[PDB]
């Protein structure tokens, strides 16, 4: 499912913004 | 009904009054007692602390001047700044004081004990469509008031949306909050909710801030973003894509307005058009909706935090802590000379 897999994924916490 | 537009004119003149002359220095260090840290981004923490003479808590972005200009977030910092000091609204949070020493640069906001959205929504798993819609309603006149003032966002995310007291949303973070008119080019954000023109470099407008809100509508229903990966690399590649597919359990309703917003095409996608913020408030998701009344917060919040106290954290995650250091001489000083 696609729970599932977001919640195996790396990007479940708090995400940083970026500036690049 | 275009009392908002007369509303929306005296808002304007009252922040051109404070974005032409703006506040300075209201505060200084040895008027708090620092407490703990509440959260951390990019760059620099937000600590609770005790301001002496009151008693009362706030909450202290503390910046590394040497960070902000290693990282080149000098014009960034001193638009978070200007723009926060000026700007008043029920879902804009508070800057309370300012000031800088030798090293860092502070912005002493009100107190939001009610912890992030994302915690909440992550502890949760996902929010209802009412619930979600409360939220929603409060962005969206947010982003009416800020955008009417010539003002991008460009930092939406559960992560910046704190509950106060009452459950009511406070937007946090201007840290890439620009007053621009026509079109700007930074490539800044959050991954997830990066609007397509922004990661084709194209340029891009206001609009950049309705994409994003798709985002953070779809993410509190669903539980999860459109668009996620592992990397941010691939992220862009679906982002970019447009490919979006919804939860079974997504209302008729709400997967029309989210095709609507999750618009790659800028002459399409809602609050982009000629109607413009109309299109949104008068969409079908958004019936049920008494406008006057959220801004009014005469709601009922769906959801009010656990009170335990004015200086209670326990609606936030713990993190480590760090002296906070202050030069002997002083950093930057020319660089932000109007801070
Ligand atoms: N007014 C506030 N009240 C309570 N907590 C806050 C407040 N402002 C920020 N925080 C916490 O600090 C975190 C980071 O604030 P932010 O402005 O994004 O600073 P940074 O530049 O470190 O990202 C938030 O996600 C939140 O958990």
């Amino acid at each position: 499912t696609t729970y599932a897999d977001f919640i195996a994924s790396g990007r479940t916490g708090r995400r940083a913004s970026i500036h690049d | 009904q275009e009392s908002v537009k007369e509303f929306l004119a005296k808002a304007k003149e009252d922040f051109l009054k404070k974005w032409e002359t703006p506040s300075q220095n209201t505060a200084q260090l040895d008027q708090f007692d620092r407490i703990k840290t509440l959260g951390t981004g990019s760059f620099g923490r937000v600590m609770l602390v005790k301001h002496k003479e009151s008693g009362n808590h706030y909450a202290m972005k503390i910046l590394d001047k040497q960070k902000v200009v290693k990282l080149k977030q000098i014009e960034h910092t001193l638009n978070e700044k200007r723009i926060l000091q000026a700007v008043n609204f029920p879902f804009l949070v508070k800057l309370e004081f300012s000031f800088k020493d030798n090293s860092n640069l502070y912005m002493v906001m009100e107190y939001v004990a009610g912890g992030e959205m994302f915690s909440h929504l992550r502890r949760i798993g996902r929010f209802s469509e009412p619930h979600a819609r409360f939220y929603a309603a409060q962005i969206v006149l947010t982003f009416e008031y800020l955008h009417s003032l010539d003002l991008i966002y460009r930092d939406l995310k559960p992560e910046n949306l704190l509950i106060d007291q009452q459950g009511y949303i406070q937007v946090t973070d201007f840290g890439f909050a620009k007053r621009v008119k026509g079109r700007t080019w930074t490539l800044c954000g959050t991954p997830e909710y990066l609007a397509p023109e922004i990661i084709l470099s194209k340029g891009y407008n206001k609009a950049v801030d309705w994409w994003a809100l798709g985002v953070l509508i779809y993410e509190m229903a669903a539980g999860y973003p459109p668009f996620f990966a592992d990397q941010p690399i691939q992220i862009y590649e679906k982002i970019v894509s447009g490919k979006v597919r919804f939860p079974s359990h997504f209302s008729s309703d709400l997967k029309d307005l989210l095709r609507n917003l999750l618009q790659v095409d800028l002459t399409k996608r809602f609050g982009n058009l000629k109607n413009g913020v109309n299109d949104i408030k008068n969409h079908k998701w958004f019936a049920t909706t008494d406008w006057i009344a959220i801004y009014q917060r005469k709601v009922e919040a769906p959801f009010i935090p656990k009170f335990k106290g004015p200086g209670d954290t326990s609606n936030f995650d713990d993190y480590e802590e760090e002296e906070i250091r202050v030069s002997i001489n002083e950093k930057c000083g020319k660089e932000f000379t109007e801070f």
